[PDB]
């Protein structure tokens, strides 16, 4: 199931993914296994597109901060005139 | 100024500052100065002690002169 | 330029000082003024009013003895300044106060006029070169040695947990009450009433202090404790009496575990680190649980630090490290942050000017607090 989703109003995103969806079940009948194939594409569609929308979710927190944090570790601006200033004691261990 | 004065004065007064830093050189090196400045040293006090080369502008002053 | 900075620990108990670069604080004595009470009839008599230090600790007995400052903020500016005035003279530095740049320690979350006329007294009445006021929680943590962890500190009248990164003492997560020392010894002090035995007078209250620097511990279970007969221990007064305290040793103490007994909203001290570890990113709980410093003079009952591990043990998430360390110097630590600090060459940056508080004004010292 492969997405690729494009955006570039004042700008440009793209969203490209996939799921390798695996599953199995016997071919038991012909309008069983039909309804049933629905019943695993359901599964896995369900799944795939709110599993999508809770990384989404989940990003602000947590993918971003393994890039660039909202706010430093110390949850607070910088004080450009401190560091300028002087060293913050970092010379000092 | 570097034009007060007339053209030796102010040549002659470059080579006067050569010589005179050398001799703030000269007190500076002295070994009762360096005594003070051990005390300092001895009893845990660097702040007279790295100020004596750092605040003093000797060290640059000099280095221009030479 | 000036001589040497002079590091003045304050407190609302005892005051620290001595200058920048030493090792241990050489001149230490209790934050309080104490002035006669009685006449003076016989000439010869102990010439002047207000005594401070060693002669006031002396003669008790005269006394009348007050605090200026209460709670990590003064009240009596007056005296204040006589104790300041004090730390100069000649008992105590021999020295003049225009030569010597000056280290001042701090509570946090205390007022702005604190900073403001404190810093009018140093920069107009004392007309020192430089002044420059800071926490009192990095001041600990440079005494360690480490740079990241919370510190709790519980002096006479603040206590309080600064969660500090390399440095950056994060400014919302400094949680602070005000049950501190003395607030443990006036409680201790109703607690005497209620043994029977009063103490009431102002220079008997520091006998009552005495009494919880050498009587008191802190009981591990809180409750199991209270449900039993000690062995009432007995006590030896200057006067050469014999009181026999009881239950009424670790359950004086127990109000910096619980401020219901004074009745008080307030919570405790493992209250406060917790929520100060709380309050901070999630990214360095851990971090700040492994790194925990004690200082204050609170911080020496004993079975102080188990049961603040106890505590501790029952507020924070299961199997994260928790770790309090307890130097030896927990009286000293503000103290010898201090003389850490200002002995370094990024001081005279760090600093404000003389020049600089005569221009700008107190906003000079708002704006560089830090
Ligand atoms: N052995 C002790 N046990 C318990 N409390 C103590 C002991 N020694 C001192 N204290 C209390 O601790 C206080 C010292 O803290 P202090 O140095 O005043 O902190 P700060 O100086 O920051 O106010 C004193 O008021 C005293 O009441």
């Amino acid at each position: 199931l492969k997405i690729q989703v494009h955006y570039y109003e004042d700008g440009n995103v793209q969203l490209v993914s996939h799921k390798d969806v695996q599953d199995s079940v016997t071919v038991s009948n012909e309008a069983q296994t039909a309804k049933e194939f629905i019943k695993i594409i359901e599964h896995a569609e369900n799944e795939y597109q709110t599993a999508i929308s809770e990384n989404y979710q989940t990003m602000s927190d947590t993918t971003f901060k393994a890039l660039r944090r909202q706010l430093p570790v110390t949850r607070t601006k910088i004080d450009w005139n401190k560091i300028l200033s002087y060293k913050i004691g970092k010379e000092m261990q | 100024d570097p034009a007060s004065g007339t053209a030796l004065q102010e040549i002659s007064f470059w080579l006067n500052l050569e010589r005179a830093l050398y001799r703030i050189q000269e007190k500076r090196e002295s070994p009762e100065v360096l005594l003070t400045l051990d005390i300092l040293k001895h009893g845990k006090r660097f702040h007279a002690t790295v100020s004596f080369d750092t605040d003093t502008g000797l060290k640059q002053a000099l280095e221009t002169v030479n | 330029i000036a001589n040497q900075p002079v590091v003045i620990d304050n407190g609302s108990g005892v005051i620290k000082a001595g200058f920048a670069g030493d090792q241990i604080p050489k001149y230490c004595f209790p934050n309080y003024v104490g002035r006669p009470k009685h006449v003076r009839v016989m000439a010869g008599a102990l010439e002047g009013d207000i005594f401070i230090g060693p002669k006031a600790e002396e003669h008790r007995g005269l006394l009348s003895i007050r605090y200026p400052m209460e709670h990590g903020i003064v009240k009596d500016w007056n005296d204040m300044e006589r104790i300041w005035q004090y730390v100069y003279s000649k008992d105590q530095l021999q020295t003049f106060s225009e030569e010597h740049p000056v280290l001042l320690t701090e509570a946090p979350l205390n007022p702005r006029k604190n900073r403001e006329r404190a810093a009018e007294v140093f920069f107009e009445t004392f007309n020192v070169p430089a002044l420059f006021i800071s926490m009192q929680a990095v001041l600990s943590l440079y005494a360690t040695g480490r740079t990241t962890g919370v510190v709790l500190d519980s002096g006479d009248g603040v206590t309080h947990a600064v969660p500090i990164y390399e440095g950056f003492a994060m400014p919302h997560s400094i949680m602070r009450i005000d049950i501190a020392g003395r607030d443990v010894s006036r409680f201790l002090r109703l607690y005497l009433r209620k043994e029977g035995y009063d103490f009431h007078s102002s220079s008997e209250f520091e006998i009552v202090k005495a009494i919880k620097e050498r009587a008191c511990y802190l009981s591990i279970n809180p409750q199991k404790d209270e449900t039993l007969e000690t062995e009432k221990a007995q006590y030896y007064l200057p006067d050469g009496s014999t009181i026999e305290i009881g239950p009424s040793r670790f359950r004086a103490p127990e109000l910096l575990f619980r401020p219901d007994l004074i009745g008080e909203e307030s919570e405790g001290i493992h209250e406060v680190l917790v929520f100060a570890i709380q309050k901070s990113d999630m990214d360095l709980r851990r971090t700040l649980f492994s790194n925990i410093v004690l200082s204050g003079g609170s911080t020496l009952f004993k079975g102080f630090g188990d049961r603040l591990l106890s505590e501790v043990k029952k507020l924070a998430p299961k199997d994260v490290k928790i770790r309090i360390s307890a130097p030896q110097e927990r009286l000293y630590s503000t103290w010898i942050g201090g003389s850490i600090l200002a002995s370094l060459d990024t001081f005279k940056k760090m600093w404000v000017s003389k020049k600089e508080y005569e221009e700008d004004g107190a906003r000079s010292i708002h704006r560089k607090t830090f």
